[PDB]
C-alpha cells in the first residue's frame, strides 16, 4: 500500500510496516489521474535519472 | 473500502487499477445486486427452503 508520515510518501508490505521510497520499480502505471477516486500528488523516483548524468 | 477492494481483486489476479478505473460502476453493480436480493427474498416464498 502507500502511506505517509505527513512530510514524505511511501509504499510498504501491508502486514509488517517497511516504509520503501516510492521508486518506478514499486510500482505499475495505468491511465490517468481523472478515474481515481481519492488519488494524490506527489514525486515518483526514477533509479536510472542520475545514471543518466554519470 | 475502495483500498480494500483494490486487494480483493490482487487476491483473484486481477491487477488493481482495473478497480478503480471502475469504481463508480463497480459501486452501481453491486448496489444494484444487493437490491436484487431484496426482491429474491421477499418476492419469491420457496427462498429459504
Amino acid at each position: 500500500v502507500f502511506v505517509s508520515n505527513g512530510t514524505h510518501w511511501f509504499v510498504t508490505q501491508r502486514n509488517f510496516y517497511e516504509p520503501q521510497i516510492i521508486t518506478t520499480d514499486n510500482t505499475f502505471v495505468s491511465g490517468n489521474c481523472d478515474v481515481v477516486i481519492g488519488i494524490v500528488n506527489n514525486t515518483v523516483y526514477d533509479p536510472l535519472q542520475p545514471e543518466l548524468d554519470s | 473500502f475502495a483500498m480494500q477492494m483494490a486487494y480483493r481483486f490482487n487476491g483473484i489476479g486481477v491487477t488493481q487499477n482495473v478497480l478503480y478505473e471502475n469504481q463508480k460502476l463497480i459501486a452501481n453493480q453491486f448496489n444494484s445486486a444487493i437490491g436484487k436480493i431484496q426482491d429474491s427474498l421477499s418476492s419469491t416464498a420457496s427462498a429459504l427452503g
